RNA sequence: UUUGCUCCACACAAUAUAGAUGGAUACGAAUAAGGCGUCCUUGUGGCGUCGCUGAACCAUAGCAGGCUAGCAACGGUGCACUUGGCGGAAAGGCCUUGGGUGCUUGCUGGCGAAUUGCAAUGUCAUUUUGCGUGGGGAUAAAUCAUUUGUAUACGACUUAGA
RNA sequence: GAACUGGCGAUGCGGGAUGAACCGAACGUAGAGUUAAGGUGCCGGAAUACACGCUCAUCAGACACCACAAAAGGUGUUAGU
């Protein structure tokens, strides 16, 4: 067809934080359609790629990926708490993340 | 879920829109905001007036050149407003700043697009009906904006091009609902019917 | 000539006034007023719905259309006979609004079968219609 | 090894007889009936690599017989299943997507 | 919080010279055992000569209402403790079970006098069971034949942050 | 100034990305009111219907979407042209005429896909520049130095000089 | 200038924008979970939550320490005797 879309589109909102000190190893994600906790918990241990380029090839590619997944939700609103291997580079606050389906439990 | 937004700011308020918006920004949402002397500030025109020549009288005092710039044109107050809700001194916030543009009116770039409103934002829905409110186009016309009229004469002629076309796509939207209510009744129009659609 | 107003009439909040339950333990059922407690609360009764005889604040539920004979203050027992008598049910089902409703629920408890099928029948009928619009 | 036999079939969408991983699937509701399928041939041992050297390094560039008759064999039993209920050859030929709106914490398959 | 009604009976602890108190007995709102039983001695302590440590509470009974979903107009005598003074009011309130009555009760007090709740206290409440003894304006504007109003300016809060079409606030 | 400059087509390199991954889908006004349809005596008109959110509408099947055969219609859509308009607020876009060409999943068939081995973004976008081709297009000024004095600390300014 | 206690001095951390003393809590290096005091329009992590009222200020008001306001008045408005 003319959509090949396997994932769910989120937004790297921020790092968790309290009001001055913030947090790297914790990143905030907003995924676009879930509007509460009860619809998160369906998003819970899903897989998130951070895809970006690079102007040097490495190994075939100029893609590099950074690998997460979802642990926990956040608020009342639908946003998730997501962690990384290396975390997210923090220029990425609004860049645009992927959200798998797997590992499914449907 | 859009590339960008477009906002008609006709009837909204200026603090609940410009924390709407900031937020947008501040998430990575590109907006455009038209017809900016059409927003709305609670309270009376005398008091927002007041309010302005607060703000007005703070300038630098060895060099007023260097002091707090008192913008005039309505969308630079939206400016102002969205600015003091953006950390805009830091790299990140002059990255959301740069997604936004404000307008008078609706440029020929957005005449043809579609608009949209922010309800929690909006005069009618939010105010209790009968306090009073301003009109931002007004009172920056009353400081010192210059160009109310000519942004009204463009509006004016904007207004019949668009009836213009709103009368061709009634009627074309008009032929499409007969054509379906006559093509309707049929087997996949009962199958998509028990189907839901 | 004779002199013209514009009546704009709207949904008055009375007994026998037919409700649906916006959000709640309800959340989408029909009930009746039985009394008015004051300018913001009504005694609600909704009996053939599973709704019990409870006072709500009227944020909670939607006025709809629909009015039938009570009086003031009635038990349970005749809030159903005179629903049952008014038939207000199926006069609900009939509406556009209760249709969109069922419409709604359809569509989210259809399947990937399911939305191909209506994908192919959409295409079929779009076929159909826009044959049609080229004759007039 | 907790792995799920699939088959496409091949002369449906082109996938071959394979095993995937369950936390990689989604079940959906349809279902078709697999009985009259021999798949007790087919075990760990039937899937092999054939584990590759260090030495053998593809500086710049088939099929088992066995295999593709297996899956001939196969196949012409699910497509007979597959021609009582109308739409299934064609849903299996077409691909699955996620369009604009679609919640897969609403969607059910 | 959201008050419930008990019935609190006590007595002073029994001697050899007067065993048999007199085992008396008091209504109390409060939101659990412990408050009742508190604001139960508070009113002995104005009232009678006895404290805790003197006295006992032989039974706390939870009375709900008896008519859960009768709309009934209630009458409440309360004292209030001012910024100057202490005075004394007679409001009432239609609504359908007494501890929701004192809870808008509180709230109301709360909104236009800024009594708190260590501040008001209840003398009595009492269902008015005839009409035209009702005495305040904004009770017998709802006891009127036939009482219907509409309900202007409808407000719909809305889930998503952008809507597509300007809104109408009929009704 | 030893063949330089600009534009057009693709050919290869480099360069990055504040962050495509079906579609930014166009009345205006009011909100104690409206929208749409229809009728008439065309109005601050009559009658019907709708809202109670975009949870919409359009699009959406095919090797990341192939190679072929037929049926039914004379539609739908893409590309390069082509005719006629309209658009100056930041127009740089919108509509339309005609023919060509490709596809059509509206309907029914035939062949292909494996081995990326149980997942690894599994690579499909646009931004700038350079160097090659081969096809057009055009053949300047400014500054220093000299001079002026309507100018001037010096710069700067205003003049003149084939 | 004294009395009892707790502190700062000698002490970082979260909150009070900011601050020696206030609130919370005292400190090896890390991971996960839960909270205190304080907050949840945006800056800014977190409900433009729910519920009942009150107030429209031609100097509104917005949180302890704390960064001020009184006597006297007002058919402004609300509730009472």
């Amino acid at each position: 067809a003319e959509s090949h879309r396997l994932y769910v589109k989120g937004k790297h909102l921020s790092y968790q934080r309290s009001k001055r000190v913030n947090n790297p190893n914790v990143s905030l994600i907003k995924i676009e359609g879930v509007a509460t906790p009860q619809d998160a918990q369906f998003y819970l241990g899903k897989r998130i790629a951070y895809v970006y380029r690079a102007s040097k090839e490495v190994r075939g590619s100029k893609i590099r990926v950074m690998w997460g997944k979802v642990t926990r939700t956040h608020g009342n609103s639908g946003v998730v708490r997501a962690t990384f291997r290396n975390n997210l580079p923090a220029k990425t606050f609004g860049a645009s993340v992927r959200i798998f389906l797997y590992p499914s439990n449907i | 879920v859009e590339p960008v937004v477009v906002i008609d700011g006709k009837g909204h308020l200026v603090g609940r829109l410009a924390s709407v918006v900031a937020k947008q920004l501040l998430n990575g949402q590109k907006i455009v905001v038209v017809r900016a002397e059409e927003l709305n500030i609670s309270g009376e025109f005398f008091r927002n007036k007041l309010k302005y020549h607060d703000f007005l009288r703070k300038a630098t005092a060895f060099n007023k050149t260097r002091g707090p710039f008192h913008f005039r044109a309505p969308s630079r107050i939206f400016y102002k407003a969205l600015r003091g809700m953006v950390s805009h001194k830091t790299a990140r916030g002059k990255a959301a700043l740069e997604r936004l543009k404000v307008f008078e009116g609706i440029p020929p770039p957005y005449d043809k697009k579609k608009r949209v409103v922010v309800p929690q934002a909006l005069r009618v829905l939010r105010l209790k009906p009968g306090r009073k409110y301003t009109t931002l186009g007004k009172l920056s016309t009353s400081v010192g904006w210059k160009y109310e009229d000519v942004v009204a004469k463009l509006e004016a002629k904007r207004k019949v091009s668009s009836a213009e076309y709103y009368a061709k796509k009634r009627a074309f939207t008009k032929k499409v609902a007969s054509a379906n209510a006559t093509a309707a009744e049929s087997d996949v129009a009962k199958q998509l019917a028990a189907l839901g659609y | 000539t004779d002199s013209i107003v514009k009546a704009s009439n709207w949904r008055l909040v009375e007994v026998g006034r037919v409700v649906l339950i916006k959000k709640g333990q309800s959340a989408g059922k029909l009930a009746a007023i039985v009394e008015i407690i004051d300018q913001k609360k009504v005694l609600i009764d909704g009996p053939k719905a599973g709704v019990p005889r409870q006072a709500i604040n009227l944020g909670q539920v939607v006025l709809t259309p629909l009015t039938f004979a009570l009086p003031r203050g009635a038990r349970t027992a005749t809030v159903s006979k005179k629903w049952a008598a008014a038939a207000v049910c199926e006069k609900w089902a009939a509406s556009s609004w209760a249709k969109k409703i069922a419409q709604r629920e359809r569509r989210a408890a259809l399947t990937d079968f399911e939305r191909f099928q209506v994908m192919v029948l959409r295409k079929q009928k779009r076929y159909t219609v826009k044959k049609a619009l080229a004759k007039a | 090894d907790n792995t799920l036999l699939v088959t496409g079939p091949f002369k449906v969408n082109g996938v071959p007889l394979r095993r995937v991983n369950a936390r990689y699937v989604i079940a959906t509701s349809t279902k078709v009936s697999v009985e009259g399928v021999n798949v007790e041939k087919f075990n760990v041992e039937y899937f092999a690599k054939e584990k590759l050297t260090k030495k053998e390094k593809k500086e710049a560039n088939e099929i088992k017989t066995e295999r593709v008759e297996d899956q001939k064999v196969v196949d012409k039993a699910l497509l007979a299943e597959i021609k009582k209920t109308p739409l299934l050859k064609q849903y299996l030929s077409a691909s699955f997507s996620l369009k604009n709106g679609d919640k897969p914490h609403l969607l059910k398959f | 919080a959201h008050f419930k009604e008990y019935q609190v009976i006590g007595r002073r602890l029994p001697t050899e010279s007067v065993p048999e108190p007199k085992l008396f007995r008091m209504r109390i709102f409060a939101s659990n055992e412990v408050i009742a039983k508190s604001r139960y001695w508070y009113f002995l302590q104005k009232l009678h000569k006895v404290k805790k440590a003197s006295g006992e509470i032989v039974s706390i009974n939870q009375i709900n209402e008896a008519h859960p979903t009768k709309v009934k107009n209630f009458g409440v005598w309360v004292r209030y403790d001012s910024r100057s003074g202490t005075h004394n009011m007679y409001k009432e309130i239609r609504d359908v079970s007494r501890v929701a009555a004192v809870e808008t009760l509180y709230q109301d007090m709360a909104a236009r006098h800024r009594a708190r709740f260590r501040s008001i206290h209840i003398l009595k409440v009492a269902e008015i069971e005839k009409t035209a003894d009702v005495k305040r304006q904004y009770v017998k504007q709802f006891l009127t034949k036939d009482l219907k109003f509409p309900l202007p300016h409808r407000v719909q809060k809305s889930t998503k942050t952008f809507s597509y079409k300007r809104p109408s606030t009929f009704y």
